[PDB]
């Protein structure tokens, strides 16, 4: 299992972009 | 006085299956 969630787991105004990365990580993880 | 970001980001999870 924590093999499974290590493969899972792989200015800040020009990188609030970054930020859709996260709710996407957290909306495919936890799909 | 986004869509291209999406569509990959979507391809990496998948390619972490």
């Amino acid at each position: 299992e924590a093999n499974d969630n290590v493969k899972f787991l792989k200015l800040v105004d020009l990188f609030k972009p970054i930020m859709h990365t996260l709710m996407l990580i957290w909306k495919h993880s936890k799909s | 006085k986004t869509e291209e970001q999406l569509k990959a980001l979507e391809d990496e999870f998948f390619k972490t299956t």
